[PDB]
């Protein structure tokens, strides 16, 4: 448990580093591994939501829109970036747009769960 | 100064030569160990690094274990990778993570164990219905199982979700080849490779379908295109070798077979084919050497034991030949021509009681050639 | 020749529908290899229980290529 | 007792397959390990150790960022790289090397050409496909 | 409490109340995770031809191996489902236990293993498995009767096996059970001893005119070609049970010898309206054609009888007779070779194949098959005459 | 002395070695010469799929008049041998009588009810099943078979459930009453069913039970909660995929969600699992309906309907295939026939009323819609129509 948190933080730093450069397959593998590792952690933990968002973002970047859309749809309410990825996937595919409106309207109206984070590509 | 080396490696791998690209991928890995794309590029070829120095000089241990798995799979030594999956990579990573499941399914499918691969990456398909990468393996497994309903499920689902990925058209062509049609499978494969080039698997299946269509030149051209797309691909080498035996020219047949076994050392079909090429060339002493590895490499394989028995009977090692044929019959009783060799070896050693029963079995198996079997009974007494 | 077919039909009337379907064109060769006719073919050696069940399968079972 | 759980998730394997896997696995390891049980143990300057088709000399060249007997040396060396250190070439007869060599660049050259239109006409290929 | 539910469930299952038995078995297994209740549920699934559900029940929790009985149930369900590989997997290649008033649990497992080996046509291992099953527990009888009926042992070996096994378990019923088992042994060896044993069993005990004793008398008369006694004993037994499948083959052979065309037509018609699926009916119809000299047409009906039931010597041997009787001699050899290979342990196919080779005027092979048949059966006038 | 042989025979029946079971039963019967032994041997013959042996052996010495269970075994053998008039003659049309185990009278009355159901005189079948359930409550078939084929309107089903007494169970009645209360119809008194579901969930750890899951799935089906249907039934089907009670609700919910891949996989597996069941052919027809191929569904619903007379889904699907095909004249008779075989089920009448709408004959549709709405006050189809 003492080193368990350190590994997750190191994976997060590595995934942001990989996404910063135009290296996407490595980002894919790191996001898959982190998402698999965070499975034991409870859903209430911020780490699970962060890993799910990172995995969904990596899936979106690698043109595999269907998998990203499904992954974001599983936990669209938990995080803001997951809602962003779900909305972008809906725009790219025109599937399930109504869920995107009912989620995005609530998230924007409340702003003006987890809403703010330091990760990459967090929407404003 | 880590991604530049990966880019240089990628351009080198794509354009002319893989050696410099692998070197530059290794240099990039030297700069940073967490460049998994570099590892996949390395493992596309049969190249490896000193992982202990790379990853050390529990997250690094997990990465080290995964690198060992991928290296073993690329080197085609699946038993070790299964064992590391057994000991390391605990269950809560192993089952959920789709890439580990993909690799494990490919490992089990590499061995004759067929059902368990089906189970593993059928759970994969359930986890990620929209997964499109690496489904040609599922297509080849369904073709090998001679099952049509799950192939239809795969094809319908993939066509409905992604109409344009080349694997989808490859699956369509594989089902068409499975059912009755060869020209329709060929048409599906040209569509698959036109939409996405550099896909060597499409050319390999094109060559296989052309070979099954009794068109040698088209199959050769398709296989050569496959090699142009991918420098290392044993399936197309095996296809070219089979075409060469059909054409009778054993020289390039052995050449192609030898090239294929180099990247896939553990495969009974390739080993037996290489041994047959040697036997046609006349190297009796060397051909048995490969056959000896094949029988010990994987028992319960009819072809390897049959080739063993024919070769030993050819040069009269009857003492081991008799036991090879007996265990061949034990593992399968329906071989017609094998029981003939059982009887011949039994009559040569001089145990008539077994010879009569074995030739009776042979007469049962072959109504047409019974007269020659009756002749052997005459020589028996 | 006509009388023997008549007696054959008379004794053939004692079948179930599925059993009759299986035996509709059934021919048994001397060495025991068995040929099954699909109204594909199921040529397999007899005295093994599995081949017959397989014959029943594609007889009354549902198979659909589905594009 | 020999552990066979990872080879099949079904907790029981028939004894025929238990010896079948054990005999096959040991031989496969003994081939790689030598140019014993698997559950007992699984273990065993340029960072780059090997590249298929790369000899120690090629690897050395990379660090620098680069008559009958002599041709026989080139005869064997060419098939050393392409066949990934195959041991059967030393058992091959010398005159059988020649025809395999001649077919080598002939096939290799054919790859070289492969690896290397009016407006109205070139539209048909996209529409018809 | 739970005991009342358990006894009610057992009674419901016993009374062919399948729905109540299934519901209460499910309830009791949910209340307590006792594997015997899971066994009861699997048995309920088994009775109404629902094998796969029982298989998934017993496999889902991996409760097999904890207790032997559910392992046996799962293996039997597989052997009914023809997935013999998994049945051999769960049971094991050999005996794992090798060093109550009921048959020992382990012996039944050996019987199931022997049945599995017999299904895969691995007769050599099936013989050993059945022998071990009968030696371990004398309470079992299914293995003994399977071995005797399918002729996996020569009569001398069968007698040696019977003498080897003891009757200490039975205790008070030792002599009656010994006679009861001895009724079913093979003939051609010391038939006077079987006659004395059944005579003792007839008068001393109430078992004077039971099914198996008259069946043994019929088998004895048929072996000694006492065809008159065939018909009296067979009629006197069929008048009680018109469809006793244990005696019908001998009855059909005796009538065929007597050429009672009319009686055979009545029997064939009677079995046609009742048991179309069973191969006995079609064998009877085929031999009706046989008695009227319709070999070519009866060929097909022997084929049908053979297909509807494997491991039946009568159908395939008659089919080979249809080949050998009229022309087409070439493939009668293959037919008799199939008879010999697929039905090991009987001297009759070997004798027939040797005589057919003799019919070809080829001698040495005929002598070899004749000595093979003599090896299988030492006491038979047919083989010695040949 | 006989007791040891009796235990041997019982063990032979337990371990399913039928030849030895018959051997020992015959020996012990010849020794003792008592009717219970004949019952044992007849049961052996029954289990061995040889019904003829059992009926002749029981009827040879006229044992049906000696004991009460031997006549039952002979009657049941006649039942599955496809003889009914002589079976009911042996058992008797009426009631001749009007510790563990169950009373034999309830079993005989249930057998008579099954004969009556086979003979289509449905009112007598209702009378027989009601008499069987009131005489004895342990006979769960007398309840489940009655409710399964919808022989009676749910109102009188609830009335009879209230009338019947659980007192003779004693200590176990506290749980048995709730288990029986689970299985009645769901349209009326729905809230009590839910309360009993939670009652079972607490203090008895029976939440994992399959039948509780079947009750919840049917509850969700009544209110058309098809998504909850799919999730729960997918949870239960993963454990066991061929529970014939569960499957019809799952097929209906799949067809409502209009997904063809899952239905195709399940239908093709069930086809190769249970070839002679009507459920699999009904599933194939449903798959074709999800694919809108009316022509094949015609035949594959006809086959399922022929296989099971008490399968109302087949009639409604069959008439739906007519209706969607283009012709409605035959669908009219089909929906009317479905309504007549199953009195008290509103849905075939509702579908028939929609067909009247399709034929612009509203006068009968008014009454038919009213009768359907009499028991379905809250559901989208009735109000929409």
């Amino acid at each position: 448990d003492d080193q368990a948190l350190s590994t997750i933080i190191q994976l997060q730093d590595c995934i942001q580093q990989a996404i910063q450069q135009l290296n996407y397959s490595t980002a894919e593998f790191l996001a898959e591994l982190l998402y698999a590792e965070c499975s034991i952690l409870d859903k209430s933990s911020v780490y699970w939501s962060d890993a799910v968002y990172l995995y969904a973002l990596s899936l979106f970047l690698n043109k595999s829109y269907h998998t990203a859309f499904q992954i974001s749809k599983e936990f669209k309410e938990y995080h803001l970036g997951i809602a962003y990825i779900f909305g972008r996937c809906a725009l790219q595919l025109s599937q399930g747009v109504n869920e995107a409106i009912l989620t995005l309207l609530s998230i924007i109206n409340v702003f003006s769960m987890v809403l703010n984070s330091n990760l990459v590509h967090i929407p404003d | 100064l880590a991604t530049l080396n990966c880019l240089l490696g990628n351009l080198y791998m794509k354009l002319d030569h893989s050696k410099e690209g692998a070197f530059y991928h290794s240099e990039a890995l030297a700069i940073n160990p967490y460049l998994w794309e570099s590892y996949e590029a390395i493992c596309k070829m049969r190249a490896t690094v000193d992982l202990k120095r790379v990853f050390f000089d529990t997250l690094p241990e997990i990465m080290y274990n995964f690198a060992l798995i991928l290296r073993s799979s690329s080197q085609y030594n699946s038993f070790k990778a299964i064992r590391l999956f057994e000991s390391q990579i605990p269950s809560h990573i192993k089952d959920t993570m789709p890439w580990c499941l993909v690799q494990l399914g490919k490992l089990h499918f590499e061995i004759i164990n067929y059902d368990m691969s089906l189970k593993y990456f059928n759970r994969l398909k359930d986890l990620q219905p929209a997964r499109v990468k690496d489904m040609e393996i599922f297509s080849t497994l369904l073709w090998h199982l001679h099952d049509k309903v799950k192939s239809s499920n795969l094809a319908n689902g993939l066509m409905d979700t992604m109409p344009n990925k080349p694997e989808t058209w490859c699956c369509i062509g594989n089902l068409l080849s499975l059912q009755k049609d060869h020209d329709a499978a060929i048409k599906a494969f040209e569509k698959a490779t036109q939409l996405d080039p550099n896909f060597a698997y499409a050319y390999t299946l094109q060559g296989h379908e052309h070979s099954s269509n009794d068109s040698s030149d088209s199959a050769k051209t398709c296989y050569r295109k496959a090699l142009a797309c991918d420098p290392q691909h044993y399936n197309a080498y095996y296809g070219l070798g089979t075409s060469a035996m059909k054409l009778g020219q054993y020289e390039e047949a052995l050449l192609y077979f030898e090239k294929a076994r180099s990247i896939n050392p553990v495969n009974v079909v390739l080993i037996c084919c290489c041994g047959g090429s040697l036997e046609k060339l006349g190297y009796k002493e060397k051909a048995l050497q490969y056959y000896e590895l094949a029988c010990h490499l994987q028992p319960t394989s009819s072809l390897s034991k049959y080739k063993m028995g024919q070769l030993l009977y050819s040069m009269t090692r009857y003492n081991v030949a008799l036991q090879t044929f007996e265990e061949l019959v034990k593992l399968v009783p329906d071989d017609a021509t094998a029981h003939y060799l059982l009887g011949q070896t039994y009559r040569i050693v001089g145990r008539k009681k077994d010879a009569i029963k074995e030739l009776t079995v042979a007469m049962n198996l072959d109504p047409k050639g019974n007269q020659v079997i009756i002749d052997e009974l005459q020589k028996c007494h | 020749m006509t009388s023997e077919q008549n007696s054959n039909r008379y004794w053939n009337s004692f079948h179930d529908e599925d059993d009759w379907n299986l035996f509709n064109g059934m021919e048994l060769e001397s060495n025991g290899v068995v040929t099954f006719a699909g109204q594909e073919t199921i040529t397999g050696s007899i005295f093994d229980r599995r081949i017959t069940q397989l014959a029943y399968a594609r007889n009354n079972g549902w198979h659909e290529l589905a594009l | 007792q020999y552990d066979y759980s990872p080879f099949c998730e079904r907790n029981t394997l028939r004894e025929s397959r238990i010896d079948s896997f054990l005999k096959a696995e040991r031989a496969a390891h003994c081939l790689v390990f030598h140019k014993y049980r698997p559950d007992i143990d699984i273990m065993c300057s340029m960072l780059l150790e090997s590249v298929p088709g790369c000899n120690k000399e090629d690897l050395e060249r990379l660090s620098r960022r680069e008559r009958l007997d002599d041709i026989i040396n080139h005869e064997t060396n060419a098939l050393k790289s392409f066949w990934n250190d195959s041991g059967l070439v030393n058992s091959l007869q010398s005159h059988h090397l020649h025809e395999e060599y001649l077919l080598l660049q002939e096939e290799l050259k054919n790859v070289y050409k492969i690896k290397c239109e009016s407006l109205r006409d070139k539209c048909r290929r996209h529409y018809s496909n | 409490a739970i005991e009342r539910l358990r006894l009610w469930r057992f009674d419901a299952l016993m009374q062919h109340m399948y729905r109540t038995a299934e519901y209460i078995a499910d309830k009791v297994y949910n209340i307590s995770n006792d594997p015997d209740d899971a066994f009861w549920l699997g048995q309920v699934y088994y009775n109404n031809n629902q094998y796969v559900r029982a298989v998934e029940l017993i496999t889902r929790n991996n409760l097999d191996g904890v207790n032997i009985l559910c392992r046996y149930l799962l293996g039997l369900s597989f052997v009914k489902l023809q997935r013999f590989d998994d049945a051999l997997d769960v049971i094991g290649e050999y005996n794992p236990f090798s060093e109550d008033g009921g048959i020992k649990m382990e012996s039944s497992l050996c019987f199931l293993r022997g049945k599995i080996y017999f299904a895969q046509n691995n007769f050599n291992k099936a013989r050993d498995a059945f022998r071990e099953a009968i030696l371990v527990d004398i309470k079992n009888f299914e293995a003994f009767e399977m071995l005797l009926s399918k002729n996996l042992l020569t009569p001398q070996e069968e007698w040696d096996l019977f003498d080897s096994l003891d009757f200490k378990e039975f205790g008070e019923d030792k002599e009656i059970m010994k006679n009861l088992y001895k009724i079913n042994l093979s003939k051609y060896i010391n038939t006077e001893d079987i006659t004395k044993s059944n005579e003792i069993l007839a008068k001393d005990y109430k078992l004077a005119d039971n099914v198996d004793v008259v069946r043994s008398k019929v088998d004895i008369c048929y072996t000694q070609c006492k065809f008159n006694e065939c018909l009296e004993l067979c009629e006197t037994v069929l008048e009680n049970d018109e469809f006793n499948t244990n005696i019908l083959p001998a009855y059909i052979g005796c009538l065929y010898e007597l050429s009672n065309k009319n009686k055979l037509f009545l029997l064939s018609h009677r079995l046609a309206e009742t048991f179309p699926k069973s191969a006995i009916t079609w064998f009877s119809v085929a031999t009706y054609y046989m008695s009227l000299d319709r070999i070519s047409e009866a060929q097909k009906y022997y084929s049908k009888s053979s297909i509807l039931d494997p491991s039946f010597a009568a159908a395939w041997l008659g089919f080979a007779h249809t080949y050998a009787l009229e022309g087409e001699q070439d493939q009668a050899l293959t037919a008799y070779s199939t008879a010999s290979r697929f039905f090991p342990g009987m001297h009759l196919p070997k004798l027939f194949l040797g005589m057919q080779f003799m019919a070809m005027n080829s001698l040495n092979l005929a002598e070899s098959y004749f000595v093979l048949a003599y090896d299988i059966c030492p006491n038979d006038p047919l083989v010695l005459n040949e």
